[PDB]
């Protein structure tokens, strides 16, 4: 199977910045779809930014001009690049790794959605 | 267990083991039928087997979608052959066979086993009551979607009709799909899981593209003092890999144009490598004499358009050169693939000229604008240059040559083994490429 490992999460001060990574390990060969969800304590999980193969993006409207993701394809990962971070922002942050085709040399294969472990994410 | 494959593959289709061990665990994985499968493998790999064998080993009836009846009838023929329960319902059939067959889909216990089914049928309403009975009864073991890649635009044999089966799929839910093709991008799978609503996780069983036996290496016809002197020396190179028993084997030569091709085997015979040129140009007769020829080692070496080569495969093909790029890297892959199927070392060489690329593209180009007015705007116009970008790609990248073609039809990272340009000396490519920069 495929483990999805988010990092890069602490506490910071309000107009800090930080930068999550998703380790996708296993066979990979694509990510249709790499999101990122947010869970803020006492609200329901927050849809924040999106990268397709090809890196399409596109950002929730309360977080574009702060956030970026972006995919270091060689690492095969993806990051969340947030800055001017606001109390708000506070939350767990996880990916759904969406039409994720993985692959051995063998030929045996499957082509499945995956969830992210998470990082916890405070802010002042 | 395990236990009533290894019988039912022996007992019924008389097979004391499975081509490969891929094709077991395909097999094996639609036995289980916990979650729909994909399996790309190519023609003559037994993907039949892998629905058949458990559609048997199943208590009840597996519908088989395939897109045109000749293709069916080959199946239904040989299944029958074997003394299993298969029918066919389609356009071929008296009407009163086709009564006959739905009368007995609608008994509690019907004959039938496998169900050979158009997906023009299992659209029409004349057969929608019969398929929700089968249903609401859980006679439904497994639906088969052959040919699934014409459900994609990104697959050049696209059927309309293959976009009701998603619908169809999700519907009985209670039973796994199969979904098979011999080729997929992989965007053609992506539209294959998707159109055909396949339930994640699906396992895959695609064939690797990779041939380790195959050495691929690109030169530039920009940077080559003699052109025709250094072909003839790679031909050699690669004949008489058997020192013993002087020139063995066989070889190909691609090229754009009949002249070129007509011209390429007299300067290679006049500079000692003996070869004739394989064009539609020629007589039918020139063919076969040409073609015998060359089956028979009387001569070395073919030069074919790539508009037209391969009468008839052959085994010891020691080397296949394209003296021109090819319309698509499925097309490089296709020709170059001719070489080394008796599976001892063979070349494969590109001579990419920056002219070449320009002189195809513009082709490419002007007959895409010529089927806009034919019939008009679609999502293949776009994936007929994509196809040709990923060769010059190919040329273009230094990087493995395997890996890059992994890649584009979607396989894993290949175990290369010194086994292109690029794996076994990758700075002669930096600098050959750097050359071409300055030539550009
Ligand atoms: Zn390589």
């Amino acid at each position: 199977q495929v483990q999805l490992v988010e990092n890069g999460g602490g506490c910071v001060q309000a107009t800090g910045s930080l930068r999550l990574s998703c380790a996708a390990s296993g066979s990979i060969f694509s990510i249709n779809r790499m999101t990122w969800y947010r869970q803020a304590p006492g609200k329901e999980r927050e849809w924040v930014a999106a990268i397709t193969s090809g890196g399409s993006t596109n950002y929730a409207d309360s977080v574009k001009g702060r956030f970026t993701i972006s995919r270091d394809s060689a690492k095969g990962t993806v990051y969340l690049q947030m800055n001017s971070l606001k109390p708000e922002d506070t939350a767990v942050y996880y990916c759904e790794a969406y039409g994720t085709y993985t692959l051995a040399p063998t030929g045996e294969g499957e082509y499945d959605d995956y969830w992210g472990q998470g990082t916890q994410v405070t802010v002042s | 267990p395990e236990r009533r494959v290894r019988s039912t593959l022996k007992k019924v289709f008389g097979f004391d083991s499975f081509k490969t061990p891929l094709q077991e665990s395909a097999t094996m994985a639609v036995v289980k039928g916990n979650k729909d499968v994909f399996v790309c493998m190519p023609t003559g790999a037994g993907k039949s087997l892998c629905y058949q064998l458990p559609a048997l080993l199943a208590k009840g009836i597996t519908i088989v979608v395939s897109p045109l009846i000749a293709l069916i009838q080959d199946q239904v023929d040989h299944l029958l052959t074997l003394k299993v329960r298969v029918s066919s319902l389609n356009s071929k059939l008296s009407a009163q066979e086709r009564k006959e067959l739905l009368a007995d889909l609608e008994r509690e216990k019907p004959q039938t086993k496998i169900l050979y089914i158009t997906p023009e049928m299992a659209a029409s309403s004349s057969f929608q009551p019969t398929l929700n009975s089968l249903v609401s009864r859980h006679l439904l073991s497994y639906l088969v979607v052959d040919e699934a890649h014409c459900v994609s635009q990104w697959g050049h044999d696209f059927r309309p009709d293959y976009l009701r089966l998603g619908a169809l799929r999700s519907r009985l839910g209670h039973a796994p799909c199969v979904a098979l093709t011999a080729t997929a991008t992989p965007q053609v799978q992506e539209d294959v899981f998707a159109a055909l609503h396949l339930k994640k996780p699906v396992a895959i069983f695609k064939t690797p593209c990779f041939r380790a036996n195959l050495f691929y290496d690109v030169q530039f016809k920009e940077l080559i003092s003699d052109p025709y002197g250094n072909l003839k020396d790679f031909c050699l190179k690669a004949l008489g890999q058997e020192a013993d028993k002087g020139l063995s084997g066989c070889g190909i030569v691609y090229c754009r144009t009949r002249e070129a091709c007509e011209q390429l085997a007299i300067e290679l015979s006049c500079r000692g490598v003996n070869a004739k040129a394989y064009h539609a140009g020629l007589k039918a007769s020139e063919r076969t004499l040409v073609q015998n020829d060359w089956m028979e080692e009387k001569v070395p070496v073919i030069v074919a358009t790539i508009s037209f080569g391969m009468g008839v495969d052959k085994a010891n093909v020691r080397f296949v050169a394209h003296w021109n790029i090819a319309k698509s890297m499925a097309g490089y892959y296709q020709e170059s693939g001719r070489a080394g199927r008796d599976g001892k070392p063979s070349w494969c060489r590109l001579y990419y000229s920056r002219n070449d690329r320009d002189q195809v593209s513009f082709l490419i180009r002007k007959e895409v604008a010529k089927l806009q007015e034919k019939r008009g705007n679609k999502a293949s116009d776009k994936a007929t240059i994509m196809a040709f970008d990923a060769l010059v790609t190919f040329c273009e990248e230094l990087g493995c040559r395997h890996a890059a073609i992994a890649k584009y039809f979607g396989d894993a990272l290949p175990a290369c083994a010194k086994g292109c340009d690029h794996c076994q000396n990758p700075t002669a490519v930096r600098r050959r490429l750097e050359a071409l920069e300055r030539s550009s």
